[PDB]
Order: structure tokens, then C-alpha cells, then sequence
């Protein structure tokens, strides 16, 4: 026999400014040359807007003023914010100087009644390769090399001879009488090792 | 919209005889509203570095462009009432429900107090043509009547809200 | 923690800003030796190109290792990091200098530089030489000493703001260590 | 084919040659009394180790003063020595014996070989007898004849394939005579 969501908004609308939900706000402006002729004054409602970009100059500059006052630092301690969830990688590189932040130092700039603070990514070089070119644009960019291995008498042998001699190897076929292309032959080359463990198990016995 | 002049301004300038005066002290508050604002809320963050805290009420740019929008709407209420001599249009549109919006967005109100506090300090410079740093050129006169008056309208400000 | 500046310029809303005019005036205020420290941070600052360029240089005086055929500052772009790194070391003491604060010095770029420095195979033990060697030229600039370049300075003591900065370069070779 | 063999033992600069399927079937024409060769040099090979340290074993058993103080093997080095150059004629031999002639053996490895061991007073006598052993070991794994290990063959006769063997080794004390 109550309906309260129609007594609800009918209280509400009856004590309700309409202009507090608007930003709607009275401009005048005034024109004034000297002359009876010229005088003018105009009023108009005007919505009031939202200059994000000029909010920026007065946040950015204050910021540096609410760091380098020192009294204010005990007065007024800030609270910690946590930092948002980024995945950690194990790798210090990437894990402390992520590529958002790495390279940013303060510039600092004095003048007559001017003290400006810029964070800009530094770089510096010798010849011509900067510090920071190893992380060029992707719009400014092959073989493998092989894995390296581990004398009165040279009338008769040169050291490029010496201890040098054939090598070979064999798998014949698996079964009697019968083709297999499994089966292998190998004949290379080698210089002969020292052989010295052997040679002293040798003359030990 | 509307518009007086000419002939027809002189008859409302016939009703009071600060007509000029009047006039001529609301000149010295809308060509300096920009710097007004700007100095206020800037101002009340050099006495409360709380504000761009985090957890702050003007930490992110989208509260801050908020806040100064807010100083704006006022101040121009305010400059309104003042070329028309009353408070009617300033306490019916502007302060009333004002605090009750305040409470439940979070917005405090003792600082939105001192923003209003510098903006009637830089209000009464301008009118009586004191400041330090900039001038305006008037006919010579007295005109504490009328800066008096405007400091009245900013303290509807602070009374809404308090 | 950092402060209310490097909070901001975490979160990419804006890169720079300024102090001026009337506002600066009042910063004044609020602390000691307001110009003196404004002016020590000129001294570091005007000279911070030549400064690294000593600093470094000494290092390979000091060892000549570091550009030995197998080495660390070997290829042109090692030693290019070599003179990024000493050039974004000193900058943050600059900074910390004018703060009064090493704690953006600290949680930016103190943090986690040794492991990485260990994960490069970068010898610690050199780098702790040009920071050290900065910090000289730094005293020496500060207290008007330097034998090269002087600058013209209204006369006081500048002990505290010397002994202050000794501080700051003294804790980067902490973490490095 | 068998002349390329001789040239990637012979040359410096040479693919060390793999032989499979179709080309083994080709090598297996090619070779004089293929299979038989083949199972002739596979039981050299197989037992290479054993041969060399018993042979060198063999002529220290017959005159121990060749380990005694001034004899030729004494100290570890000479040892080593002497042990490398019996795997070193062995190879050769066994290369004599794939090719079916004694020149790779002649030209690489017998050639200043005497004039060698007469300027460093390496004993050509107790070498003969070293090398004599590694002979009467060929001749047995050829013919099947080890007293201590067999090999596993298709019946038939491989006398020929031991006196020729026995050729190449009786060459060697020919050419350190
Ligand atoms: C924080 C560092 C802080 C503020 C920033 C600033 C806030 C503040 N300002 C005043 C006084 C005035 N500011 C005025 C504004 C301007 N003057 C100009 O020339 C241009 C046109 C305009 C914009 C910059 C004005 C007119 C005044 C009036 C008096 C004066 O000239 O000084 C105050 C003081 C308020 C008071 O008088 O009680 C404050 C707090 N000052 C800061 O410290
Ligand atoms: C190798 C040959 C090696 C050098 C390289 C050099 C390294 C070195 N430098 C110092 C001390 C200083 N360098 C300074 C920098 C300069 N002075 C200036 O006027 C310009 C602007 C600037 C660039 C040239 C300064 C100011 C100092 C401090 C000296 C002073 O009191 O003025 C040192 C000594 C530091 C130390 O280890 O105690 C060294 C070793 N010397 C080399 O041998
Ligand atoms: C002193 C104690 C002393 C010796 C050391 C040893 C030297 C020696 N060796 C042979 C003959 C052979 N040795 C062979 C080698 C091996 N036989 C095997 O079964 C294994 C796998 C391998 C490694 C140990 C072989 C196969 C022979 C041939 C045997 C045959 O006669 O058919 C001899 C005897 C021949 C000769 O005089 O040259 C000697 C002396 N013997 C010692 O007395
Ligand atoms: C003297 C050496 C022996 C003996 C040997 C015999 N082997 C015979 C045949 C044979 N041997 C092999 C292995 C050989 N051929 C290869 O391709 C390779 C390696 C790549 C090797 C090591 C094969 C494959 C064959 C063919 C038969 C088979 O196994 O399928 C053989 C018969 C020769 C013939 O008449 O064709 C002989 C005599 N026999 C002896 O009794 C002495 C001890
Ligand atoms: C207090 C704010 C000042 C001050 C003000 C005075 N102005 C006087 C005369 C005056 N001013 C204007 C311009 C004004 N009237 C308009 O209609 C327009 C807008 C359309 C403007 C903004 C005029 C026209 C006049 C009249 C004289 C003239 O023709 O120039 C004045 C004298 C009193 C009076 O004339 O009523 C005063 C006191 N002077 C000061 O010293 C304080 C700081
Ligand atoms: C130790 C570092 C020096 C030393 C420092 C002093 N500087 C003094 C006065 C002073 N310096 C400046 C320039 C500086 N302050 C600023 O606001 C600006 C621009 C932003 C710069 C970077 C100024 C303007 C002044 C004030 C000039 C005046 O006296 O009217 C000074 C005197 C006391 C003081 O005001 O702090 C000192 C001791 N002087 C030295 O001899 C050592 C080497
Ligand atoms: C700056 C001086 C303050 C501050 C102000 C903020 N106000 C926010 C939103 C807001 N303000 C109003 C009242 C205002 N709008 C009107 O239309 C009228 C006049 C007719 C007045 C004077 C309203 C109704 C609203 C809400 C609607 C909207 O967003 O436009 C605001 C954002 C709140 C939020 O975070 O959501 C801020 C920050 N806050 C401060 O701390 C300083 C003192
Ligand atoms: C010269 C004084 C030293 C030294 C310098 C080198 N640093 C190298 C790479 C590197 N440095 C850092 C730390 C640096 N990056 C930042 O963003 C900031 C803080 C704001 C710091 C202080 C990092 C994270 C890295 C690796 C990532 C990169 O630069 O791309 C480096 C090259 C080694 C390499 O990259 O493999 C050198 C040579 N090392 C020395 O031996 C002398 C003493
Ligand atoms: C073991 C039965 C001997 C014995 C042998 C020693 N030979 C020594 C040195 C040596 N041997 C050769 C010939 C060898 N090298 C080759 O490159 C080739 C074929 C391609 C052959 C056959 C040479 C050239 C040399 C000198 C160079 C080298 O050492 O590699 C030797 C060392 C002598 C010494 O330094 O005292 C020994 C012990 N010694 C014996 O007494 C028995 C009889």
C-alpha cells in the first residue's frame, strides 16, 4: 500500500537544486572604450569546463615544491603507495630497471629565479655508437660459427708432420649376405697424443 | 543572455550612485579570474601538501581539473553577485545543496575553505587596487564600501560549507 | 619511499617541472642556508660533463685493465655505457643535494644495482673508483678549492653542504660495494 | 676412389671422408679381395691398445736396462715416447695393409726415420724387436690365432693377407736397419 521508490524520488526532487549536477555558472563581460556609445555589460549562463591540460602544470610544479621544502617533509609525512602488480623474471636487469624507467636522471637547471627539475633519458658515446643504441627502433634493423677444438732432426720431419697419422673406423653390415644402410667405413687423420698417464702406469709396472 | 547599454545602461546607473564604481570593481575580478583561481588552489596546496598525496583529494589530474573547475564556478557566482548587489542568485543556485555533495564525494572542507579564504584576499587587492605585483588604472576615489561587500559574499562560501 | 616529484613522474603524467617566481621565493623561507644550497648544486651541475670525463679517465689511470684486449670497457659501446652510467650516477646526488634527501637516490637507483652489475660481470670494485673520484671533484667544487676552475661565490662557509655530499657519494659506494 | 683415400691421408687440407651405403658397395668393388681386407684391418684396429702396450711391455721384459739409468727408456717422457711411436708404425702399417701397398708407409713415416733415431740414440736393435712383437700379434689377429681373445669371421683362408702384413712390418726393421 506504500510504494517507496516513487516516495523516494518525489522527497528527493522536491528539495533538489537543479543546478548542483550542471557546472552551469554566470559569465560576464564588460566592454568599456570611453565612450557612452561603447559602454556594455552582458551576462550569459555558461557551462564551466574541465582544463585537464593546465591541472598538469599546476600538479607537476607543486609536486617539486611539496619535495624540496624540508619542514613540510616532517610536518606533513606522506603515506606509501604500493606500486601495481608487474610479474618479476628472476633477472636483476629487467627486474630493477625495467625499460619504462631505466636510463631517467634529473636535469637540473638554475637561473635567476628559476629552479626546474627534467627527467630525461641519458645518453652519451664514444666515435659514433651512443650507450643506448643497443636498444635502437625495430624499424631502424646470418651463418653460425663451428664450435673450436680443445729439433735438429726437422731436416727429416717438420713440425707440421710430426706425430701425424691416419685414423679410421667400421661398422659393417648387420646381417649375412643382406644390404644395410646402416653400415659405414670413416678414414681420417690425427696428430697422436702424448700419452703420459699410460706411459707412467707403464713404467710404474 | 542579456545585454545593457547606451542610453538604457545609464538609467541602472541611475538607481545607484556607485554605478561606476560598481562596475568598475567587477572589471578588476573578471580580468584577473584566471590567475585567481590558479593562485588559490596552488596556494592551498603550499599550506596542505597532503592534497597530492597519495590517498589525496587532488592526487590524479582528472580530481585536480575538478578543483579548479570548482574555484571557477564560485568565483564566478561571487562576481556575479557583486554587479547585481545581492545574494539571492549566489545562495539559491551555487551553495545550496553544496555541502551535502561535498560529504559524499569525500571533498574536504576545511581546505575548500582556505582556497576561498586567499581567493577573498585576492578579491579585496584588486577592488582596492593594492597589489604588489600588477595595477589598474581608476578614477579617483574610494571604493571600501564595495570590497567590503564582496568579502561579505565569500564568507556565504565558508558559512555553506562549515 | 620517494617523494612527491619522482611519484609523479613514475606514473608518465609529466617529466619536468619548474619552481619560479613568487613561488620559489617562499621555498626560500621554509629553509636554511636556502641560497647556499641552490648554489651547490650549480657548482655540480655546471661542471657535470667534465666531471665524468675525469672520472672515468682516472679509472683507466688508476687500471689500465679496463681496455685491455678481453676487458670491460673493450668495444665502443661498453665504454659509451661506462660514461651513461657515471653520467646517471651523478645526477641523482645532484638531486639529492638539492632535496636534502637520499631517498629518491635510493629506492630509483641504489636499489638492485649490485646484482645487476653482478648479473653483467661488471667489476664492482672499479666502479666504487669513479664514484670516488666523483666525490672528490664534488668536495673540491663545492669549497671553492678546485685548482682550475674557479667560480665566484659571496663569501660564508660551505663545510656542511661539503660534508653532506661526501655522505651521499659514500652511500652509492655502499650499495655498489 | 683409393687414390683420393691416399690423398686425405697424405694432405693437410683434406675432408676427413665418410663411406656409406651405395658408396661402400662402390670402395667394396674397388678393394682387392674386399671383405677379407677389410676383416684383416678390423682385427688390427680392435686390438690396437693391447698390440702397442705389449710389444713396448715385450722388449722391456727381454732387457729391463732399457728402464735402468741411462738406458733409452728411462724417466717418463722417453717412456711416452717410445710408446707413441709404436701406435705411430702401427698405424701406417694398418694403412699399408687397407691400400694393399707400402708406399703411405715408405714415404710418411719411414723416410728419415733412421737418420732420427740415430741423432737422438733411440736403440734400432730393441726398436726391431718392439716392432717384431707388434708383427707376430697382426699375424694372429689375422688369422684368428690370439691366445687370449677371438674374433668372429666367415670360414675360410687368410694366409695371403698375413704374409703380406708380415711384409709391411719386416719393412720397417728394413728401413732402420
Ligand atoms: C605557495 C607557495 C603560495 C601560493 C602560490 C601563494 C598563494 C597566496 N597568494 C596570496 C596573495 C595574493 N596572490 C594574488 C594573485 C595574483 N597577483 C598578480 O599579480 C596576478 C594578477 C595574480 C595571479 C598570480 C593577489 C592579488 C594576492 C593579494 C595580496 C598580494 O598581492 O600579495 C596569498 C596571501 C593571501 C593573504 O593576503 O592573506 C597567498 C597565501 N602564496 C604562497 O605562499
Ligand atoms: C690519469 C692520467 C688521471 C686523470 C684522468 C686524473 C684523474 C683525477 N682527477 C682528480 C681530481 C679532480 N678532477 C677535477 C675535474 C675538473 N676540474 C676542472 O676545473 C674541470 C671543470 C673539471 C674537468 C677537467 C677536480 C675539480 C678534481 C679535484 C682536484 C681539486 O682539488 O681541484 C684526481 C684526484 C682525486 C683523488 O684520487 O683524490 C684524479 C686522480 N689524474 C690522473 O692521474
Ligand atoms: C715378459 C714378461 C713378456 C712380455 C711382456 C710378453 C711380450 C710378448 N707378446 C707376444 C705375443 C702376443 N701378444 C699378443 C697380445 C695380446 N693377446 C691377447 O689376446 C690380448 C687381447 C693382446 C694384448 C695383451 C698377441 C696376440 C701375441 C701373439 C701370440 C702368438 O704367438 O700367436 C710375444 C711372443 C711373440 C714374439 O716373440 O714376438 C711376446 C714375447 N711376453 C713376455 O715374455
Ligand atoms: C681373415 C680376415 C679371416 C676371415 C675373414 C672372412 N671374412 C669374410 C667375409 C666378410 N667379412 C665382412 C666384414 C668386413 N666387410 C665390411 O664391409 C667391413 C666393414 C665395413 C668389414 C669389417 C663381411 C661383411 C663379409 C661378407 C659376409 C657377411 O658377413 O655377410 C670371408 C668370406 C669372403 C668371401 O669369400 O666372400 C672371410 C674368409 N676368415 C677366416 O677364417 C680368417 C680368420
Ligand atoms: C574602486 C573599484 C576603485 C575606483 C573606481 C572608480 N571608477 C570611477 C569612475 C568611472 N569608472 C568607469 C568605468 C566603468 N563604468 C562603466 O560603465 C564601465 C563598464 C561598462 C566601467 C567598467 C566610468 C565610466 C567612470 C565614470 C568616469 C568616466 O567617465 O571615466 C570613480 C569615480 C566615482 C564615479 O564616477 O562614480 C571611482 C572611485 N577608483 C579607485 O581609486 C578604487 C581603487
Ligand atoms: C659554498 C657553496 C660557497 C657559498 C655559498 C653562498 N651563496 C650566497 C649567496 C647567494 N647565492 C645566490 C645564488 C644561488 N641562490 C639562488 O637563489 C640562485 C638561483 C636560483 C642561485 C643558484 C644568491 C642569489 C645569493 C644571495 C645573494 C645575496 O646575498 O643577496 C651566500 C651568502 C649567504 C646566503 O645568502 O646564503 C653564501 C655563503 N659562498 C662561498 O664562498 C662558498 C664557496
Ligand atoms: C577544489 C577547490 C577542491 C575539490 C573539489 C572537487 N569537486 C568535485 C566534484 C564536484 N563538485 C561539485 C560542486 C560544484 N559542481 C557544480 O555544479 C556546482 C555549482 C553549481 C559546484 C560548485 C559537484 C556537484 C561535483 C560532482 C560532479 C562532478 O564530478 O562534476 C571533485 C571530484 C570528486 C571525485 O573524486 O569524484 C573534486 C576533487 N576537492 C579538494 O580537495 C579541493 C579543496
Ligand atoms: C662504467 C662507470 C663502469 C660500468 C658501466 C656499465 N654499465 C652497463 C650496463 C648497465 N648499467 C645499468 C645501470 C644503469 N642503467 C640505468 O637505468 C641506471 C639507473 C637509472 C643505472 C645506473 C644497467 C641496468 C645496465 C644493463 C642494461 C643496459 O645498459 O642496456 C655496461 C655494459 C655491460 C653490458 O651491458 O653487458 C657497462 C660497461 N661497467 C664497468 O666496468 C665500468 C667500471
Ligand atoms: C721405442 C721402441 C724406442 C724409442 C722411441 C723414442 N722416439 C723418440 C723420439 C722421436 N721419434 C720420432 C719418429 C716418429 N715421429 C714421427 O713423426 C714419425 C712418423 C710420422 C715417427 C715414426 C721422432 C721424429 C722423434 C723426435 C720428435 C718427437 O719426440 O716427437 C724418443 C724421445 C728421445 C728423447 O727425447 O730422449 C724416444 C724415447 N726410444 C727407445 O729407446 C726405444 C728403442
Amino acid at each position: 500500500v506504500v510504494l517507496p521508490v516513487a516516495r523516494a524520488g518525489l522527497a528527493a526532487t522536491a528539495k533538489k537544486n537543479q543546478y548542483m549536477g550542471t557546472s552551469v555558472a554566470p559569465e560576464i563581460v564588460l566592454t568599456d572604450k570611453g565612450s557612452d556609445m561603447s559602454r556594455k555589460v552582458k551576462t550569459e549562463d555558461k557551462k564551466v569546463a574541465a582544463d585537464q591540460a593546465a591541472a598538469m602544470g599546476i600538479l607537476a610544479n607543486m609536486s617539486l615544491y611539496a619535495s624540496l621544502n624540508p619542514v613540510k617533509r616532517m610536518t606533513y609525512k606522506a603515506k606509501e603507495q604500493a606500486p601495481a602488480y608487474v610479474k618479476k623474471t628472476g633477472n636483476p636487469v629487467e627486474d630493477f630497471y625495467p625499460s619504462s624507467w631505466r636510463n631517467m636522471a634529473p636535469v637540473i637547471s638554475l637561473s635567476a629565479n628559476r629552479v626546474a627539475v627534467a627527467f630525461e633519458k641519458i645518453d652519451a658515446a664514444s666515435n659514433g655508437v651512443k650507450a643506448n643504441s643497443n636498444n635502437k627502433p625495430f624499424w631502424k634493423s646470418n651463418y653460425v660459427a663451428p664450435e673450436a677444438p680443445a729439433a735438429a732432426y726437422q731436416r727429416y720431419f717438420p713440425a707440421r708432420i710430426r706425430n701425424k697419422a691416419p685414423a679410421m673406423e667400421f661398422r659393417r653390415p648387420s646381417f649375412a649376405n643382406t644390404e644395410d644402410p646402416s653400415a659405414y667405413f670413416m678414414l681420417q687423420k690425427e696428430t697422436v697424443p702424448l700419452r703420459m698417464a699410460l706411459a707412467e702406469k707403464l713404467l710404474t709396472k | 543572455a542579456a545585454y545593457v547599454g547606451g542610453s538604457d545602461l545609464q538609467a541602472l546607473k541611475s538607481f545607484i550612485a556607485d554605478g561606476n564604481k560598481r562596475l568598475d570593481a567587477v572589471n578588476s575580478i573578471v580580468s584577473n579570474a584566471s590567475c585567481m583561481v590558479s593562485d588559490a588552489v596552488s596556494g592551498m596546496i603550499c599550506e596542505n601538501p597532503g592534497l597530492i598525496s597519495p590517498g589525496g583529494n587532488c592526487y590524479t589530474n582528472r580530481r585536480m581539473a575538478a578543483c579548479l573547475r570548482d574555484g571557477e564556478i564560485i568565483l564566478r557566482y561571487v562576481s556575479y553577485a557583486l554587479l547585481a548587489g545581492d545574494a539571492s542568485v549566489l545562495e539559491d543556485r551555487c551553495l545550496n545543496g553544496l555541502k551535502e555533495t561535498y560529504i559524499a564525494l569525500g571533498v574536504p572542507t576545511n581546505s575548500s575553505i582556505r582556497a576561498v579564504s586567499i581567493m577573498k584576499a585576492q578579491a579585496v587587492a584588486f577592488i582596492t587596487n593594492t597589489a604588489t605585483e600588477r595595477k589598474m588604472s581608476f578614477a579617483a576615489g574610494d571604493c571600501t564600501s564595495l570590497a567590503s561587500e564582496v568579502a561579505s559574499y565569500f564568507d556565504r562560501v565558508g558559512a555553506a560549507i562549515s
